[PDB]
């Protein structure tokens, strides 16, 4: 520590002891069924982008390596996770959101995008999490003498709220006098079809996009991978996986007054103090395990190699997980 | 009466309490909670935002000693006007006006 | 956190000096103490008539 | 049939006397001055106090509701744009017996829920929110002695339900001898108080007065 | 330093009891209690 | 047409408070101890004048 | 600019801290006057004979 | 955001910005009428309770 | 014979001076003005600058 091969007479702060966790634990609920993600990336028809699906996942096991056996696409493009880390942490609720628009539009799925499928078709949230996939359909979706089944809305009066459908069919007003239902002069239907043709470039070629959205932990989980569970112990220094949420620390009883639908305690820091445990209701609070500073006193070197460990702030019987002269000071 | 001392007690107070604060500020990255951020991401980001955690914790550290040292600079000031007062006011008769 | 703190060593030897900061104010405020009130060499007691 | 019945409202206004207070998240906390920015009813507001003894109620950022009636009269909500059927519209229904927050999509349905708890000399605070396409229901069953206006004191409001509606939500209208409280939710920055047991007992509306902005 | 809202001024001169700007103190007093700023 | 440096100072957020006691009670205080040395010597810093 | 505030609310509790060390330095700077002149209790002056 | 006043500033033909020491813009000219504005922001200032 | 009190004054002049003119600076983003940053990128690019 003090980068010397000779030590003056004195008291010097070496290092920080610190008890090891012994074992590890997963906590997750008991869930047995699986999640159908092959009903979402599977389908023969997809949805117009004005008239978007949604589809709600919940109460299922949900393994994400198989999403790459189902469609061809290249990159699983996430944004407030990773692709690889699916599979350990978990969420309240999923939604999968499929539609088809071509490839000059792909880049507005994003979020804080600006264009046309962006304001006026389908727009992502500014603190958007989840995964974006999209993949080339020129074989499906295209004929060729033009598929016309797929729709896209440019008119509108006002910018679209994220996460919000409009799938009404009524004439738009560029102008002055009234459409009364009637196309003409500055009176256009709002609601132009694609040309898809497969003799066309890749990027007018159309696109299969699939938006799944997460919903981070506030609710008891609903949605979690396959992790398998272990036995709860207390009053031990152990590893901790409680629904995704990862930590060291000791176990114990509560008798903290939760409300039945809070489910996570923080602290000042902003750290977790207590964890309601998802199989059987009961709330933990959680500890760091012993830990304290170490100081060594010694004289110089060149009067001997004996020392004394000082160790600060913690009890004499504590210490373990001459020298036999144990002393306790404040 | 006492005021000077509990002023001293007060910003020791108050200084551990505002760096224990400082441990909740995002400082540009997408959590506070460093294990958070270790379980959503892969390596190469959750690296970018424990940097971006670790320079703004060592920023706040920094400040606080900082501060540490002006009010120590301070404090042996104060004590060295003490030991000159018990030296020349309990030790003996003093000739100086308002000493 | 071990990958904290295999970045956090990246940063050179902030957290020493920062320490020695912390040290020597440590043992300015017994220095102070010490030559405020020890200032006699011998403890005097009161006689026990008053 | 369809008929009228029109049932005359007349407006009476009151003031808000420091109400409408929520739990922003489901986290526990306990003795904490905790300072939170979300969309809440400002203190000392002017709520209207309808009396049916219709022609629409906007809504807008979230209301406040508030009922005293034991009469079983109030049962829904009707939320939209439109009325019957021109763009997407909400149907929040219920009965006495098996309560239902059966919810519609239909005008081509595209949302059903049906869940048990929705409602259980006493007010029944409600507190209505649309954000980002998400639409939260919270609410809070209290005594009161002295009917006649708003109590004095802090009653914090618990959450019910979050679902995912996506729809714009500019008009509202009560399904009805009654007597209700609307008032209107803002984009606003309070300080909570949670004691040691973990409840909200006390807030300070940081726009209030230059006091309270001392406070916080 | 400024101006001053709800405070009433009066032509009095007492010992300082809550500093404002340049010479302008202000105090809370019962001659009815009120906010007064004086010198 | 002629920028002076404390507007753009005071535009940007930078702000000078006056000081508490103006320059004529510092003169008052002044002429005060003068008088008290002049008119009682060294009495007036031990009690009365 | 409204989006520069949101993004400088996540970096913490610097501003309230640099305002109170300023807060301090101007009271002790009245402080420092007022210890430095104010040391007489009567308002003195002279007689007109001079 | 500001307020624009006209200003007698005395661009050459070629100038089509003005700026501060902090970098800030201080006059502007109109692209359709040729006229020089100034810049000022809006009022503002401390408040103590 | 007065300057320790006019080092006082130019100290405190020279400290603000040197504080309005930091604003100039780059950092190394791609401007110092703000609302040009704003202008030209979309969120997140502009977000970090
Ligand atoms: C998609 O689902 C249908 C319905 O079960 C099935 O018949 C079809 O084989 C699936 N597609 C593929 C490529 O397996
Ligand atoms: C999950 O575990 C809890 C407690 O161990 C039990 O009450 C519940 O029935 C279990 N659920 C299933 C589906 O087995
Ligand atoms: C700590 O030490 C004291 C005295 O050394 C002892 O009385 C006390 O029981 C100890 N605390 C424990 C063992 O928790
Ligand atoms: C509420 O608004 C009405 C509108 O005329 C007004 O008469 C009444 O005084 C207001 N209530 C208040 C300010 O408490
Ligand atoms: C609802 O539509 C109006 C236009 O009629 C628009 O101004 C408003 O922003 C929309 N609200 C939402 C929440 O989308
Ligand atoms: C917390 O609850 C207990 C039991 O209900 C009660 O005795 C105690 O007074 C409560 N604490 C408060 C109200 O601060
Ligand atoms: C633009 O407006 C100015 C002022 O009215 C006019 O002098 C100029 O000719 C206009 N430019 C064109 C191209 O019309």
């Amino acid at each position: 520590t003090l980068k010397s091969f000779t030590v003056e007479k004195g008291i010097y702060q070496t290092s920080n002891f610190r008890v090891q966790p012994t074992e590890s634990i997963v906590r997750f609920p008991n869930i047995t069924n699986l999640c159908p993600f092959h009903e979402v990336f599977n389908a023969t028809t997809f949805a117009s982008v004005y008239a978007w699906n949604r589809k709600r996942i919940s109460n299922c096991v949900a393994d994400y390596s198989v999403i790459y056996n189902f469609a061809p696409f290249f990159a699983f493009k996430c944004y407030g996770v990773s692709p690889t880390k699916l599979n350990d942490l978990c969420f309240t609720n999923v939604y999968a959101d499929s539609f088809v628009i071509r490839g000059n539009e792909v880049s507005q799925i994003a979020p804080g995008q600006t264009g046309n499928i962006a304001d006026y078709n389908y727009k992502l949230p500014d603190d958007f999490t989840g995964c974006v996939i999209a993949w080339n359909s020129n074989k499906l979706d295209s004929k060729p003498s033009g598929n016309y089944n797929y729709l896209y809305r440019l008119f509108r009066k006002s910018k679209l709220k994220p996460f919000e459908r409009d799938i009404s069919t009524e004439i738009y007003q560029a102008g002055n006098r009234p459409c009364n239902g009637v196309a003409g002069p500055n009176c256009y239907s709002p609601l132009q079809s694609y040309g898809f043709r497969p003799t066309y470039g890749v990027g007018h070629q159309p696109y299969r996009v699939v938006v799944l959205s997460f919903e981070l932990l506030h609710a008891p989980a609903t949605v979690c991978g396959p992790k398998k569970s272990t036995n709860l112990v207390k009053n031990k220094c152990v590893n901790f996986n409680f629904n995704g949420l990862t930590g060291t620390g000791v176990l114990t009883e509560s008798n903290k007054k939760f409300l039945p639908f809070q489910q996570f305690g923080r602290d000042i820091a902003d750290t977790t103090d207590a964890v309601r445990d998802p199989q059987t209701l009961e709330i933990l609070d959680i500890t760091p395990c012993s830990f304290g500073g170490v100081s060594v006193i010694t004289p110089g070197t060149n009067t001997s190699n004996q020392v004394a460990v000082l160790y600060q702030g913690v009890n004499c019987t504590e210490v373990p997980v001459t020298g036999s002269n144990v002393f306790q000071t404040r | 009466a006492l005021g000077k001392l509990q002023d001293v007690v007060n910003h020791n107070a108050q200084a551990l309490n505002t760096l224990v604060k400082q441990l909740s500020s995002k400082f540009g990255a997408i959590s506070s909670v460093l294990n958070d951020i270790l379980s959503r991401l892969d390596k190469v980001e959750a690296e970018v935002q424990i940097d971006r955690l670790i320079t703004g914790r060592l920023q706040s550290l920094q400040t606080y000693v900082t501060q540490q040292l002006i009010r120590a600079a301070e404090i042996r000031a104060s004590a060295n006007l003490a030991a000159t007062k018990m030296s020349e006011c309990v030790l003996g008769q003093s000739k100086r006006v308002d000493f | 956190s071990t990958e904290c703190s295999n970045l956090l060593l990246q940063y050179g030897s902030f957290c020493t000096q920062l320490k020695r900061a912390l040290t020597g104010i440590a043992v300015e405020q017994d220095k102070n103490t010490q030559e405020v009130f020890a200032q006699v060499k011998q403890i005097y007691k009161t006689p026990p008539i008053k | 049939s369809q008929c009228v019945n029109l049932i005359t409202r007349t407006q009476s206004y009151t003031n808000s006397f420091t109400r409408g207070v929520y739990y922003p998240d489901k986290v526990f906390r306990s003795s904490v001055l905790h300072s939170t920015q979300d969309l809440f009813l400002p203190f000392f507001s002017n709520v209207t106090w309808f009396h049916a003894i219709n022609p629409a109620l906007p809504f807008n950022d979230g209301v406040y509701f508030a009922s005293t009636e034991k009469s079983n009269i109030i049962r829904g909500w009707i939320f939209g744009t439109t009325l019957d059927s021109k763009t997407q519209s909400l149907l929040i229904v219920n009965n006495a017996t098996n309560v239902v927050i059966k919810v519609c999509e239909f005008q081509n349905c595209t949302f059903e829920y049906v869940s048990q708890p929705f409602l259980m000399k006493n007010l029944r605070e409600f507190v209505f929110k649309n954000i980002d396409g998400y639409f939260k229901i919270y609410s809070k069953h209290t005594p009161i002695n002295l009917e006649r206006d708003l109590p004095q004191g802090f009653s914090a409001l618990e959450p019910l339900v979050d679902l995912p509606i996506g729809i714009n939500i500019t008009r509202f209208q009560t399904l009805l001898a009654a007597a209700y409280y609307v008032g209107y939710l803002q984009p606003r920055t309070f300080l909570l108080k949670y004691n040691e047991n973990g409840t909200i007992t006390d807030a300070v509306d940081c726009a209030l007065d230059p006091l309270s902005e001392t406070k916080c | 330093a400024g101006c001053l809202i709800g405070a009433e001024y009066v032509n009095n001169s007492y010992e300082c009891d809550i500093p404002i700007g340049a010479g302008i103190c202000a105090s809370y007093q019962t001659q009815s209690q009120s906010i007064i700023a004086y010198t | 047409a002629a920028r002076d440096l404390i507007c753009a100072q005071k535009f940007n957020g930078l702000t000078v408070l006056p000081p508490l006691l103006t320059d004529e009670m510092i003169a008052q205080y002044t002429s005060a101890l003068l008088a008290g040395t002049i008119t009682s010597g060294w009495t007036f810093g031990a009690g009365a004048a």
